């Protein structure tokens, strides 16, 4: 209650039903993060360990195929062309490599994690006595593969999937 | 500016079933310093759509991507971002707090609450906005009996 | 008149002198269609049958070929590179063939109609018991020219081609 | 915030000539809740280019396209466009509809004149929009006498 | 809204040191009709990178290319933009102008001072927006003196 | 004073410190402009002396080479690809050749004048009886160098840059 009159309450939304119309983008951890749009699903994980070395692949459903090339169009400058390795047969993998070949975000590190940090918000894997600006990860992997959403995560909304749509290509 | 009014029980999380008066839907027409109107936006988008259209995937993202500055404020959403980014409270677009009339159920604006360190901010470490809410909206009341 | 006091009247605009600085978007009727730039023009054609068999063409005045690019550019996705046939000699002329090879969305139809649509309202060739979600049609061809603008329609406005340029790469 | 005020006679389609107050104009400074500003901001970038260039068309165009965003309301565009998607009646901005005072010419903001089913709405349909417009006018009138 | 309320001595060229009270840093939450709303968001949100961030240039321009609708008004800018390319008074960002009281320091929004033909507008070219400034500052006072 | 009560001043802005963390873009005169971020710094001289005389260069620090990107993309339509040389040896040295191969805007001049306007604002080069709509000029060349920013001009801001960011491929 306040000044006797008015009594003091809050609202909590609930993102479950804003799924067959809108995409949703959560982390469960610090490890696992998803992108679940309708049915279809892309899991994030950035394991310490590569299970594909091709390091080449040729870029040529349509939902996971369009969230993944905004994702992809969305790290900006150079990706080397030599630190992302694909597997575009029977299911969606790709892998950036994420390693070295002070300042820790003139690399395809620090952009790749400004990439993730933008779609994914800076609740983990941020920092924060001055702290440098792109994010700081202790792995050196990450994979985006396809996987059939079950719930995983608590649905957060396509608040992020907005941020990687405006912050395309500058 | 409805596309098909107050909330239902599937889109409130916590209680069972809680919902607005005509003010606040009267005054989210087009309304970008504030986060609600964008989440009432965005859930009438969903239930004109469901109602609407046999579902689809593809055509939902298309849609959703042609027409997403038509429902998520864009220049909020960075704000949020950059208050995320430095350390400070942020708008998380999960809980929202306002200040309704005991009786005749007069509600405001519900204003976001603040996230930090992951973990909701403390009643008392914005009473002063609810303070200055209340005065500002009773000096509204007050106005509208007097007309 | 209302309350006794003010008097109830419209405002009717015309857009016809809104045409050298900026652009027009209009259908005559189910057929035909119209985008008038001061005195250049391009027909959208709806015929049910087909002109130019090359089916390959090479991208290589200034505002047809800006207004066209920016149609095709808002088509997204993927052309299939072998639905389109053009002949940029002596006039502009770009077919599209709108044919198959119950979604009726996920086809090179539904992305087309989606661009002619976005262009030029839903007042014509739409549906509208749940309908779905691109537009419907029942020709099986879209031919695009260049004619010299003779106020074949009613002048629409600048706002269609707004509705392109936003949804432009997405 | 003109470039180069009122209509004239070659703007308005059906009558000879008819135009408005200061009121309109002063309050269409940047507002994007409302179709007319955007339709008086239009028609005074045409008559402000028109009477200062050379016909050109190509640079016209080009113009246009680096300052649409200053002229046409982004968010009205598509909330319109949505409205026209859904079945629901919308604005194609040919129509717009106000009322003004009948000796001092006090004018209001013209609502536009929604469309479906490719005719315009009844005047019945519509008519708790007009009387909270009669409204909220004769409140904001009593104010400005009182002052 | 601040990401770190008045100006100090390095921000202000002129003058040793000005700055305003709380009325005006609390009507720009997300203001997008005035461009000193703008200037104080890029002022705040470069003292907040600073006192936070190492110095780092590429970084720091990735954020202000990814955030900048978040700080920038696009329409302000490009109107005033339109406003400079046909021979048209326009504001250039660098001075502004305003109306403080004598005594208790209320002060209002300050207007951009006009720039044309490379030089500031003469103090008689605008003086109806004084006036008109005064009259409904003095109005929204004794509005706030009377609640 | 006004009203006997209130009384009138103005408000100057420093940009100077605007520095680290956003752009600047500005003209000495109408010879030489700046474009300053951080340290670093990108001068525009309009010379009628060219130093190069390539007329080939293959687009293939950062924040320099971003602005730059900025700039070209911002140049709309097509450059001719034989109206610009390039040298990205030992420094950034672009020459923009803007010489006639009563219009006067529909050739590489019109829209290579139409980019350094939208950057800079029209205060120099502009025009203005009808006057054609594209800026004007009397020199034939455009070097765009790298220079260690050393205060030559008065700081604006990154409203210019921003100008060009909002006008980028369309
Ligand atoms: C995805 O959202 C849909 C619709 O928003 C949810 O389907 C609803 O499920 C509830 C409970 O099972 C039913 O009462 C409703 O009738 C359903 N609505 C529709 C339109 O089908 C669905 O549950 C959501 N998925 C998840 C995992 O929460
Ligand atoms: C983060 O959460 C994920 C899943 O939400 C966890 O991965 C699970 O790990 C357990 C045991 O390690 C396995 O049995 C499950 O199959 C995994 N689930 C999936 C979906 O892969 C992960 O361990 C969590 N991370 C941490 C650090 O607790
Ligand atoms: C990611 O990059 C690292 C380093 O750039 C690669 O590690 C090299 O792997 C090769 C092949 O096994 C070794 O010969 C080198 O010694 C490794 N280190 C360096 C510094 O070159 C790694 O292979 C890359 N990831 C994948 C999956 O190929
Ligand atoms: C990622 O997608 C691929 C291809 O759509 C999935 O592979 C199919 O999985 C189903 C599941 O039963 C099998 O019946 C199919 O034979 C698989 N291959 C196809 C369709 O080519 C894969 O399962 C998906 N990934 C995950 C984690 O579910
Ligand atoms: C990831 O595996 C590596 C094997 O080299 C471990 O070493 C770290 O590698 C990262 C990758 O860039 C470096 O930045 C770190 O300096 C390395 N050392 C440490 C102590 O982190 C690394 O520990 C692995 N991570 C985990 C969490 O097991
Ligand atoms: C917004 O922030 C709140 C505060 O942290 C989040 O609530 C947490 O949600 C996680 C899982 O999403 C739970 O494990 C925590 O217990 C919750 N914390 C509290 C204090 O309730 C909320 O989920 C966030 N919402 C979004 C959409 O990101
Ligand atoms: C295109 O617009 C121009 C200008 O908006 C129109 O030209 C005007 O024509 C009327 C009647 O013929 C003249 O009184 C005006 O002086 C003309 N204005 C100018 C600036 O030249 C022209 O008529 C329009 N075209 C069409 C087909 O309506
Ligand atoms: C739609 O309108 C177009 C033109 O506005 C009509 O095409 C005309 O058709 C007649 C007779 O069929 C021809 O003589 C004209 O030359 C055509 N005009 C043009 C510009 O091509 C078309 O018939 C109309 N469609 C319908 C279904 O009535
Ligand atoms: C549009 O596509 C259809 C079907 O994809 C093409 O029709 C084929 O034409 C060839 C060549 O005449 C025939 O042999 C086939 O039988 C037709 N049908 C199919 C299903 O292949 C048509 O040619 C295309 N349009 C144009 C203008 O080439
Ligand atoms: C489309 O454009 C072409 C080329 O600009 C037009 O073809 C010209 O038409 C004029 C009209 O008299 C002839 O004098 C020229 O000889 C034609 N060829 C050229 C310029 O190469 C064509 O007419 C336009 N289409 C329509 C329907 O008017
Ligand atoms: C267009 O010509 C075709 C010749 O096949 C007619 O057949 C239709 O073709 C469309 C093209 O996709 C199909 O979707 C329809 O199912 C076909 N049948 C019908 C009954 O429409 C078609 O009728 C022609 N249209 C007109 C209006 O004459
Ligand atoms: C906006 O909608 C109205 C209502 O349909 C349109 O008015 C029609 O215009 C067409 C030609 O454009 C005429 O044939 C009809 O007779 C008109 N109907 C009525 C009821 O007057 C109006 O043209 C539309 N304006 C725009 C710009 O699309
Ligand atoms: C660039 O901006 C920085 C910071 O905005 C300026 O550095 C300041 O310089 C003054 C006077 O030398 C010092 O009192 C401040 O402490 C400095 N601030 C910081 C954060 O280092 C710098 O002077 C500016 N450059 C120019 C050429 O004006
Ligand atoms: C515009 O200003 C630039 C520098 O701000 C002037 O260029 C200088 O010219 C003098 C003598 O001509 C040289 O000594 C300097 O080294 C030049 N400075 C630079 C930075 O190159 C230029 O002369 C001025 N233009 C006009 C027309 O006055
Ligand atoms: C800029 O273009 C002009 C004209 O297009 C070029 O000038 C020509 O230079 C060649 C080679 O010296 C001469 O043979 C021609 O006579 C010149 N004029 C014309 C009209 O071709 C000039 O070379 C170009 N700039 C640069 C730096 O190469
Ligand atoms: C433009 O950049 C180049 C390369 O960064 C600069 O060339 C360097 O200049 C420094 C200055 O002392 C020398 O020590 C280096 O040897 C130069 N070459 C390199 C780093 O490869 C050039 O000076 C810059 N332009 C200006 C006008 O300063
Ligand atoms: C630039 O050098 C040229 C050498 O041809 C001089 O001639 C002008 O060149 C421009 C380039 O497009 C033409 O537009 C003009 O018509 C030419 N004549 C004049 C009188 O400007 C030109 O004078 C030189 N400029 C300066 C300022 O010295
Ligand atoms: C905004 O416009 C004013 C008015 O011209 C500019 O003030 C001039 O600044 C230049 C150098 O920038 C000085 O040489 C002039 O003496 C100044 N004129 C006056 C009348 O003071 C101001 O610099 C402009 N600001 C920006 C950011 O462009
Ligand atoms: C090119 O892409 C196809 C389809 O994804 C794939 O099968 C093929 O291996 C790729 N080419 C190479 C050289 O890997
Ligand atoms: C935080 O909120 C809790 C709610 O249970 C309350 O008990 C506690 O006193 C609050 N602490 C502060 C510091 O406001
Ligand atoms: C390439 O384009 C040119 C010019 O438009 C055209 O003449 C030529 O036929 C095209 N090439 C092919 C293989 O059709
Ligand atoms: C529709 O408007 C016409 C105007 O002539 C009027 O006569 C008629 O009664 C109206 N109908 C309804 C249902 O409002
Ligand atoms: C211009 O301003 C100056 C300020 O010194 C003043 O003296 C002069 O009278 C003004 N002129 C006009 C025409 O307003
Ligand atoms: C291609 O670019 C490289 C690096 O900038 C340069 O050294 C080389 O000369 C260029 N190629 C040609 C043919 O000029």
């Amino acid at each position: 209650i306040y000044k006797g009159v008015y009594q003091f309450k809050s609202v909590e939304f609930d993102m479950s039903h804003l799924n067959l119309t809108m995409p949703n983008a959560c982390s469960a951890n610090n490890s696992h993060h998803y992108i679940s749009m309708g049915t279809s699903g892309l899991e994030l994980t950035f394991t310490n360990d590569s299970i594909i070395s091709h390091n080449f692949c040729n870029l040529t459903d349509h939902t996971l195929m369009s969230i993944v090339s905004s994702l992809h169009l969305s790290i900006r400058g150079n990706s080397n062309y030599k630190a992302v390795s694909c597997d575009f047969n029977n299911g969606i993998t790709i892998q950036y490599n994420l390693t070295f070949s002070q300042s820790q975000c003139r690399t395809f590190r620090g952009r790749v994690l400004d990439m993730f940090r933008t779609a994914f918000g800076g609740k983990y894997m941020r920092s924060c006595g001055k702290t440098t600006w792109c994010s700081q990860t202790s792995y050196q992997y990450l994979i985006i593969q396809n996987r059939t959403w079950e719930n995983h995560c608590t649905y957060a909304g396509p608040f992020g999937m907005s941020r990687i749509l405006l912050s395309q290509e500058k | 500016w409805t596309l098909s009014y107050c909330l239902t029980k599937w889109m409130i999380l916590a209680a069972e079933l809680k919902c607005f008066g005509n003010t606040a839907v009267a005054k989210c027409n087009v309304n970008h310093d504030e986060e609600f109107c964008d989440m009432l936006r965005l859930i009438d988008y969903n239930k004109a759509a469901l109602s609407k259209f046999k579902p689809d995937v593809e055509s939902a993202l298309h849609l959703f991507k042609t027409t997403v500055n038509s429902l998520i404020s864009d220049q909020l959403l960075m704000r949020n971002h950059l208050r995320d980014l430095m350390c400070v409270p942020y708008c998380n677009y999960s809980k929202f707090w306002y200040l309704e009339h005991a009786k005749t159920g007069e509600t405001s604006v519900p204003k976001c609450w603040l996230v930090t360190n992951g973990a909701y901010l403390n009643e008392t470490h914005f009473s002063d906005q609810i303070e200055q809410e209340a005065d500002n909206m009773i000096t509204e009341m007050l106005r509208k009996d007097y007309i």
